[PDB]
RNA sequence: UUAAUUGGAUUCAACGCCGGGAACCUCACCGGGGGCGACGGCAGGAUGAAGGCCAGGCUGAAGGUCUUGCCGGACGCGCCGAGAGGAGGUGCAUGGCCGCCGUCAGCUCGUACCGUGAGGCGUCCACUUAAGUGUGGUAACGAGCGAGACCCGCGCCCCCAGUUGCCAGUCCCUCCCGCUCGGGAGGGAGGCACUCUGGGGGGACUGCCGGCGAUAAGCCGGAGGAAGGGGCGGGCGACGGUAGGUCAGUAUGCCCCGAAACCCCCGGGCUACACGCGCGCUACAAUGGGCGGGACAAUGGGUGCCGACCCCGAAAGGGGGAGGUAAUCCCCUAAACCCGCCCUCAGUUCGGAUCGCGGGCUGCAACUCGCCCGCGUGAAGCUGGAAUCCCUAGUACCCGCGCGUCAUCAUCGCGC
């Protein structure tokens, strides 16, 4: 009935957007959105590196609209790329970016130190990260980078903090990065102000 | 255990001084007046500022 | 033929005719309202689908 | 002579969004329009094991997705049919119309 | 024990756990039979490589192979590197996720000060709180995460909305009864009153009264109230540890197999049985058993499906088949409970294990190894040693039902 529609057409989202996240790696992509049209489908995508995705004048948008429209479902699908509109307020961003750091060589200390520095320049509240795996020996080991403000516990901290994860894979291992930002706008619910 | 909260008694004490003549000893004529003079939305949250500041109204006018 | 020695068996029912859409496991498959995903890969892609966990 | 309107969606304030404007597009203009029925929602709920392994207290996932609907009957007049014809619905809200 | 009876988990925190109710598949085990080497090169190759087939042997069955000859035209595992793939080893190489300490009240930071130093202080004392929750005193003064706040549901009232939901008052038609003064039941008009459904709003704040405490923080007892002192029930689990579990959900380093440890097909096994243990079901009867009759639900689910209604059959079942993509049609007239009759303290009219004959359904297949029905048969058990578990209110006990798993199968899990 009626809920079998809405389910279909969430799992396509989710399975395209895995697709595009596996395959988009070093263009940095942050998403997408799906529109309908009596015409067809249009399809949004966001990415830091729009070169990337045409990939040398087309050759690639073509290869992208074939696949989507033979593997998924999609009716007569149309690409237009986009630029991110908050790279440094986006968690998902910055755990990937993160990660290539880490695979091109950097010391972790250094690589998350800078990140840091940028997003709280950048005008947030508070950024936590979290890397995990075997660094510096055979012994695995987890270490944490933090400050600002940030809540971790209740519904605000659902609904507020963007929350972002990414695999490093070096040499010896595979090493996790987690991030979590809170945005300049966040209100927590015991912030009263005094009308003047 | 009833223990009031810290900037429950924080934000009413910063009402209190600022309006002092502006608050009674009724509940309801506080009630809406910390209504109208915060941007507080949750209901629950209202009622406590507004029973601390008829205890605070009811304190002072005793004079401790 | 040596080609026809590697073919399965289109079967119908049965734990062998149904398989988790993201990562292939048989055995406990969701098949509520048209879903196919394992009970272990529903729990990490439900947000993304929208639902919450109210209670 | 007379359209029913179904509307359904998993957010409550597009629904009401789009309510809205139908009921103003019939206000603006001389039509009767039967006001906005609200039907049951539609719940569906599943019950997952959290652990990988099956080592351990067992401890159970409550995820839930939540459907509002609404009905609206409003009589056929084309000077108001074409209007509610061009508006335009969020992504996220599904309308289906009929004459009866 | 066996050809194999695949493997993980062993106090709480292993043992109806791995959503593990396995006939094939699942599958990882046992017996047997087949198939697979991108890309580089070496023998070779149109005078035709690699590959495929009518009939007939071998075979469980097979152009798999052989016999018998017909096909097709450019690559080539006979050879060397390399590769795909791996439920093969390692959870003591890792990521992610999960259990427990523990929804316990903890874990830290800036500056100052004390100590040669590891460190200390704040975080201590008295009272108070479910709480490092607060109020006072203090070489400390101030902050952060956690607690609380927050989100979902239930109970009371108001506004808006009236279909696919509701039927009280008013009108009309038909049919019954004590013959109709009166009282019922359907149908049509008609309405949104009531119930319900779902958006917005109100309502409770130690606010009022009396005591204790310090006159503070609070505590105890009353009034009104639908609700009284986290109003009740849930979601969300800090810095860390546990070399706790998981590489047999997925991702991944190293090591191994790499013409078998990879990929298919057939038949077996995981269902064995001197025995020890966990969690349960049914009973040991009258606070009952049997037979006939009478009452009242909610949550959920339905197109590979739910199926009303008619006919056939003693039952299980069989043949047609309206409506339903659903507040519309269906699953769907629950059981414990009540009334009348038989049995009267007995291994019985208690108990229904075990076995014989016969009839069915699903499925490609029911012997190993499925579920249902009729007649027959009638085991232990007459209240349980030392020990030991759960539970504070619509809770525990007793009674059934829905969904998951699912072609068929529920003494289970999650809900009502
Ligand atoms: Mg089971
Ligand atoms: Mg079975
Ligand atoms: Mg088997
Ligand atoms: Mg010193
Ligand atoms: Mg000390
Ligand atoms: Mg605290
Ligand atoms: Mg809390
Ligand atoms: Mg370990
Ligand atoms: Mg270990
Ligand atoms: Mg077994
Ligand atoms: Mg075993
Ligand atoms: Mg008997
Ligand atoms: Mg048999
Ligand atoms: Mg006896
Ligand atoms: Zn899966």
């Amino acid at each position: 009935a009626i809920e079998r529609y809405f389910i279909r057409e969430a799992v396509k989202e989710m399975l395209i957007d895995e697709f595009l996240e596996k395959e988009l790696r070093r263009a940095g992509y942050g998403g997408l959105d799906i529109k309908k049209t009596p015409l067809g489908t249009k399809v949004i995508i966001f990415a830091a590196n729009p070169g990337y995705v045409i990939g040398r004048g087309g050759r690639r948008i073509r290869e992208l609209t074939r696949i989507l429209e033979r593997q998924f479902g999609l009716e007569n699908p149309q690409i237009d790329v986009q630029e991110i509109k908050n790279p440094y307020l986006n968690a998902k961003v910055q755990a990937v970016r993160i990660a290539q750091a880490l695979e091109r060589g950097i010391h972790f200390r250094r690589a998350a130190y800078a990140a840091m520095r940028a997003i709280m320049s950048n005008g947030a509240r508070g950024v936590e990260i979290r890397i995990s795996g075997k660094l510096t020996g055979e012994r695995a080991k987890s270490v944490r980078f933090y400050q600002g403000y940030l809540a971790k516990v209740g519904n605000p901290a659902e609904t507020l903090v963007s929350k972002g994860y990414a695999q490093a894979l070096l040499k010896l291992g595979v090493i996790g990065v987690k991030v979590a930002i809170m945005p300049p706008d966040a209100r927590l619910p015991d912030e009263i102000e005094i009308i003047e | 255990g009833k223990i009031r909260q810290g900037f429950i008694k924080r934000v009413a004490r910063e009402l209190f001084n600022k309006y002092p003549n502006e608050f009674t000893r009724d509940f309801e004529h506080n009630k809406k007046k910390v209504e109208e003079l915060t941007n507080v939305t949750s209901k629950k949250i209202r009622n406590r500022i507004a029973g601390y500041i008829t205890k605070l109204v009811r304190m002072k006018e005793e004079g401790k | 033929a040596k080609a026809d020695y590697n073919k399965r068996k289109p079967r119908k029912f049965g734990k062998g005719a149904r398989r988790c859409i993201r990562c292939g496991q048989y055995g406990p498959i969701i098949r509520i309202h048209g879903l196919m995903l394992c009970r272990h890969c529903f729990r990490e892609v439900a947000p993304k689908l929208g639902f919450r966990k109210y209670e | 002579q007379k359209a029913r309107i179904k509307l359904a969606s998993t957010n409550v304030r597009s629904l009401e969004e789009v309510a809205n404007q139908i009921k103003q597009i019939a206000e603006r203009t001389g039509v009767r329009m039967s006001g906005p029925i609200p039907l049951p929602t539609k719940r569906i709920r599943i019950v997952t094991r959290k652990s990988p392994d099956g080592e351990g207290s067992a401890t159970f996932d409550r995820w839930e997705l939540r459907i509002h609907k609404r009905l609206i009957d409003i009589e056929a007049d084309e000077r108001a049919m074409r209007q509610i014809m061009r508006i335009r619905v969020p992504e996220d809200v599904t309308i289906e119309i009929e004459l009866i």
